């Protein structure tokens, strides 16, 4: 769970 | 208007509603003089001339009781001639079509401002509906007495002679290009106008009536709706069953649809989320501690619904739509769509929680439409011009290339359409991420202007790691406290050229964004504060949060939630923890700082990324601006 | 704006163009006082205290002609210290876009009126392209040296050193959300901006360099586009290649796309149309003399390209676009596609002949699509506010039901997109066939506001028959001179009581449509001529003219042809010719009237409805407007 | 070519 993806 | 034609070959019947203007035409059915009589319910005001240019109006007091109840005699004469009477024989009847156009108390314009006039009417987006799935406003029925209290009343106020619609009929509609936007109910409730029903004959005794109706608008101001919704009555004279009906009045109600308006971090909050069910507990302790300080309902989105999506602040804003009679928070839900996709449908709409959303759904979509990119500014003027619920905040490119991002077109002219918040686009992406949350934040102030504009600000955190080494600290280790981390001492960083180079133009991206807010939001210096924060280059040159992001806070109120940077400890304390403290204290503000480091930081966002707040409407009503 | 900020540690480098406004932080990074002191290109406004109040401006004089050439020495002190220096190295630039924002002559914001600014452009819609079919706009190239006539030019004027683009760049462009809209070339054509191009680098010279751009746009103000298109140059800093590009400078110019604007038949008249290649050849002979007359080209669309269709009024309108470079003519191909479907597109468009067309192609449309329904008022002020280039009026119904009609919608957006003639609607759907040009027109007139609205007039018909018959003439023949026509006598025409009762719901029709005319154009009572015109209801109780529908004539200054009425006969002359001759020969207009009664008369039209006419543009800059 | 159809 990355901000970006 | 209407100019009624005279003849003394024929007596002539008409209708006259109140509040009208009725002329007379003497001249050009005359058999060289006349004069008028008429009954004392007919104020004739204009013994005279056969001449073209005399304006003869009628005017009558109240409705009629019978039909043709009230009489005009027009006598014409001339030197050798004995009168020859024309008989006119007059109708009065009242038609009212009535809303709150003054705003506070149930010409055809549609006014901004405080001596405006026109009603509102809000967008039924909400779910009163007891154990359903739909907003209200998708159906063509009122299935609950409170979603009348969404809908806007308008009454239909008549006085007439007993048999009058004998021969007259009242029909309502609204225009085809409208009917889509709007549907109407008439209340004893049932449809009369609506997407497929752009009129209906309303069936309306003589004598005395009044019908009321209640309003729903289904759609939001946007690129192909200024939000204006036009519905009239007309009066039409069914008497002659060989010919076709013929209009004899019309007046119209004009609403304007409210806008979606949202609430800067200066407005009181009143409830928190946080999907923190996943791995991690002491987060939350801390932010569920914030949101008791700050007197807010707190509400969690738990693993099973998160699907390891934990980014609170970014599938959704929470706003509000506000008119006399009703203000309710709305949910934009964000077309990122990512493992939170359903919380704002499923678990924040309902009764007196409107949704919307926009943008494309399985697709087409990039990091800027993720809402941490989507902010707002506390009220502000701006050279003269006032901007009383403040303007949002997006973040761009600063112009369109192969590798640039924007957020979504369609977002973007929806916000725009809510003129009520005159947006600004700023420059977010040269972050990884892409955020305008990334580099500022607003907080309450208790003096100039009522708030501080904070910015990240590599400048800031370089003095500040100088100074200490300047008093001998240059061993200090940035990152002491943390399990599993390269410790890094104050000297080799600042003797780190790249990282250096990396945060200067980093500064210069804030730089340029500082002066932006400047001119758009009419800011001095005075209303600033840089918060100390180191950034790195990384993956195509974009930029990362070298310790976490400060700026990436949660403000409730006085009571601040900022990600702990685990900076330098110099005399017993993080010098970066004392530096934000020393700014932000003074101005009141409480600085709690959260660790979570392993939880968001590593995924590249901090406290205000991991959760959503809630706040209240703004007091001032956004019908009185002119945007 | 720019803020410098100067450092006693490293010297810093800066760039600034000349017009932008360059302030210095001084204090940030300083080791009490201070004194600045600058080479003489630099102003530097303001022996001073290190407060962070003290507002620090530099302004230079000329552009730079080394990297560097110009300096500021800020030398920091106190009582007991010896200065301490900060260098600062500026070089100074020129970047102008430049545009002909005033209008007559080649703030960032678009203003109407008079007073206003803001360039204007012409969408490129014409085919100045030798044998092609297509708008000369729907390719990205330039082919024909005439084209760049129609296109706006911008001009990028920079003096640099000689070395300057070494480490910056320029790039031209425009948003992804108006590329779609506009066309940008570079001359010396090859295109550098479009819809798939938003952004493009310039490959420019140090030293002073000039670059001329020629921009057309690809579509006209509408539903989503409000009329502007807004062009930016970007300067960026590309010294560092281990970093991204940093803007440095942006300017911008904002143009607005010319809307499509009708001319009224009060505008003298330049081309007359007619497609009166089919059956018959003495109508075509009248409007050919009227032409000649008038001093009009004459343009005749034969049987063989009309496929039978005669109606030259209703597939088409000729309106105009204007900017103050170019003015050229613009046909308004209406979607209705009968057997002049081909025409608009293969005759009318051509070199400085532009093309619009709206609405749906293949069906879903209307006869109120025919543009006979399609007319514009004289310049008219309305209480207060004027329209200089008249009124856009179009026919609808009352209120929409089920057997109503409309013109499209899409036509309807597009007209009232095009802010500057802001439509009328009228009610036309009464008639059969729909059309606002069966009951007016307006005509020339040397007194009182220029002109006199002309309204088809079944009460000023009864009066003259009625007049002719007190006189003795109840026996004088309707359809006098006809082959195969029922004669009828005055007498009878005033006993059919059906045929009075018909024609007094017709009156009803048109004079509702009188006071909103009166209300909406400003009219008086002195403005207005009555024409004798009876109608009958028919099919639906659709009204169709009894005889010629007198109102339905072609307006070429002041010669006028009239469809023949071919009224009673009385003392040599038909009374109804007598009657009309009466009303506007005062005016100094003359009075053709035209056999078109097997032709045209008895298939639902008149000389209007076979004819269209191209008119002089108004002399009116319609940007001096204040819509 | 009636007008109206
Ligand atoms: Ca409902
Ligand atoms: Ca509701
Ligand atoms: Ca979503
Ligand atoms: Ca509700
Ligand atoms: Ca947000
Ligand atoms: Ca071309
Ligand atoms: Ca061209
Ligand atoms: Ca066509
Ligand atoms: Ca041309
Ligand atoms: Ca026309």
């Amino acid at each position: 769970a990355p901000r970006k993806q | 208007g209407t100019l009624i034609r005279v003849t003394p070959e024929q007596p002539t019947h008409a209708v006259c509603v109140l509040g009208t203007l009725t002329q007379l035409d003497i001249c050009s059915s005359a058999p060289t003089s006349f004069s008028i009589n008429a009954s004392p319910g007919v104020v004739v005001d204009i013994t005279w001339p056969l001449d073209p240019g005399v304006e003869v109006t009628l005017t009558m007091k109240a409705a009629s009781g019978s039909t043709g109840d009230q009489k005009v005699q027009i006598s014409y004469y001339g030197p050798k001639t004995p009168p020859v009477k024309a008989l006119l024989y007059l109708t009065a009847v009242e038609i009212s079509l009535c809303a709150d156009i003054t705003r506070t108390g149930k010409q055809r314009t549609w006014t901004w401002g405080p001596c405006g006039q026109g009603a509102i009417l809000l967008v039924n987006c909400d779910r009163d509906n007891l154990e359903s799935s739909a907003m209200d406003c998708e159906d063509d029925e009122v299935l609950d007495s409170e979603d009348l209290q969404d809908m806007s009343l308008m009454t239909l106020s008549t006085k007439t002679p007993k048999d009058f619609f004998t021969n007259h009929t009242l029909v309502l509609h609204v225009a085809r290009s409208e009917m889509d936007k709007v549907r109407v109910f008439q209340a004893t409730c049932s449809v009369v106008l609506g997407p497929k029903w752009p009129s209906h004959y309303l069936m309306v005794p003589g004598g005395k009536h009044n019908m009321d109706f209640y309003v729903e608008a289904l759609a939001f101001p946007d690129t192909d709706f200024p939000g204006l919704i036009t519905l009239t009555i007309s009066l039409l004279d069914t008497s002659n069953l060989e010919l076709p009906e013929a209009v004899v009045f019309q007046d119209s109600v004009v609403f304007r649809v409210a806008p979606w308006i949202m609430t800067p971090n200066t407005q009181p909050p009143q409830e928190v989320y946080a999907c923190s069910i996943f791995e991690n507990e002491d987060f939350l302790k801390s932010v569920t501690t914030l949101a008791m300080k700050a007197k807010c309902k707190l509400t969690i989105c738990p693993e099973e619904e998160n699907m390891d999506d934990q980014w609170m602040q970014d599938e959704m804003e929470i706003g509000y739509i506000q008119a006399p009679h009703k203000t309710l928070p709305v949910v934009f839900d964000s077309p990122r769509n990512r493992g939170l996709k359903e919380f704002p449908i499923k678990r924040v709409m309902g009764p007196d929680f409107g949704y919307v959303t926009r943008g494309p759904q399985t697709g087409g979509i990039s990091g800027l439409d993720s809402f941490g990119n989507l902010e707002v500014s506390p009220p502000v003027t701006v050279r003269g011009k006032e901007y009383p619920l403040g303007r949002i905040l997006f973040g761009d490119s600063c112009y369109p290339s192969n590798d640039s991002r924007q957020m979504h077109q369609a977002l973007q002219d929806f916000l725009s359409a809510q003129q009520v918040q005159a947006p600004v686009k700023l420059y977010s992406d040269w972050l990884s991420v892409g955020h305008v949350d990334e580099f500022l934040s607003f907080v309450p102030a208790p003096d100039r202007k009522g708030f501080r504009l904070l910015l990240a600000s590599p400048r800031s955190c370089y003095k500040l790691f100088q100074e200490q080494q300047n008093e001998g600290h240059g061993e200090a280790l940035l990152f002491e406290g943390i399990k599993k981390k390269k410790q890094q001492k104050i000297k080799n960083i600042l003797s780190n050229k790249t990282l250096r180079e990396h945060n200067s133009f980093v500064e210069r991206c804030i730089d340029w964004n500082r002066e932006l807010l400047k001119r758009e939001l009419g800011l001095a210096e005075s209303d600033i504060i840089d918060i100390p924060q180191l950034f790195k280059l990384k993956e195509f040159s974009k930029a990362e949060a070298f310790f976490p992001n400060m700026v990436n806070m949660l403000v409730l109120g006085k009571h601040l939630g900022i990600p702990k940077p685990f900076g330098p400890v110099i005399n017993g304390r993080c010098c970066l923890e004392e530096k934000v403290c020393s700014l932000l204290e003074p101005l009141g503000l409480q600085c709690t700082f959260i660790n979570d480091f392993f939880t968001y930081h590593i995924r590249h966002g901090e406290v205000h990324a991991g959760t959503n707040v809630r706040r209240k409407p703004f007091s001032f009503k956004w019908w009185n601006m002119v945007p």
